[PDB]
């Protein structure tokens, strides 16, 4: 399940918002993105978090 | 930027900041209406911060302008990182804060450059600064930059700074200035980790781009 996967940064430098979801927590959380080479945890809303992997 | 040192207000005058709400990205002031960022910077909705110093501070100096284009070069692939490179048009034209030169050749090996942007300063571990942050690190062979990063260097990429690890950019350094002897050489773009022992930054070869850059410059 790509829910339960750490957020991954990535390769890039930027320092952009994102959120993931944090199965731990059971809470979409907000991470650093660096740009490029996303996974899937990586949304760029809560919601779109929550509807994608609430209850993960 | 990570063991660097903090640069001084205004100093570095061609030096912005990209912001959807916060800092995300840097950029490089290249005429009173275009800046020169990374394609991985790339954002709807982007407004520019020129002259500043403390971002989280109004100190005066500022002019905030929305980018009014953000054009990603044609050939930006995100998964090879090739062609990392953007330019932002300005809505209205900066009052000048002062822009930089774009390069009349490539640099070489050894060659020295600054680097700035308001990204990390912790190598392990988070801490954003106030104020603009500068490093001085030299160019690496293109020999030494693909031993580096096996299989991933293409020809519109190189490698700056020390191998023994402790100066590098990092993230929140993305799009901004490498600069060498007055010239925009590159542009900081990826790494492994930053400032890791034999693992030096990234950065988008902007010589290879001086007569795109002024023709899609000159065409919108
Ligand atoms: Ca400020």
């Amino acid at each position: 399940d790509f829910c339960l996967e750490p957020p991954y940064t990535g390769p890039c430098l930027a320092r952009i918002i994102r959120y993931f979801y944090n199965a731990k927590a059971g809470l979409c959380q907000t991470f650093v993105y660096g740009g490029c080479r996303a996974k899937r945890n990586n949304f760029k809303s809560a919601e779109d978090c929550l509807r994608t992997c609430g209850g993960a | 930027i990570v063991g660097g040192y903090t640069c001084g207000a205004n100093t570095v005058p061609y030096q912005v900041s990209l912001n959807s709400g916060y800092h995300f990205c840097g950029g490089s002031l290249i005429n009173s209406q275009w800046v020169v960022s990374a394609a991985h910077c790339y954002k709807s909705g982007i407004q520019v911060r020129l002259g500043e110093d403390n971002i989280n501070v109004v100190e005066g100096n500022e002019q905030f302008i929305s980018a009014s284009k953000s054009i990603v070069h044609p050939s930006y692939n995100s998964n090879t990182l090739n062609n990392d490179i953007m330019l932002i048009k300005l809505k209205s034209a900066a009052s000048l804060v002062a822009s930089i030169s774009l390069p009349t050749s490539c640099a070489s090996a050894g060659t020295q450059c600054l680097i700035s942007g308001w990204g990390n300063t912790k190598s392990s571990g988070t801490s954003y600064p106030d104020v603009l942050k500068c490093l001085k690190a030299p160019i690496l062979s293109d020999s030494s930059c693909k031993s580096a990063y096996p299989g991933q260097i293409t020809s519109n990429m190189f490698c700056a700074g020390y191998l023994e690890g402790g100066k590098d950019s990092c993230q929140g350094d993305s799009g901004g200035p490498v600069v060498c002897s007055g010239k925009l050489q590159g542009i900081v773009s990826w790494g492994s980790g930053c400032a890791q022992k034999n693992k030096p930054g990234v950065y988008t070869k902007v010589c290879n781009y001086v007569s795109w850059i002024k023709q899609t410059i000159a065409s919108n």
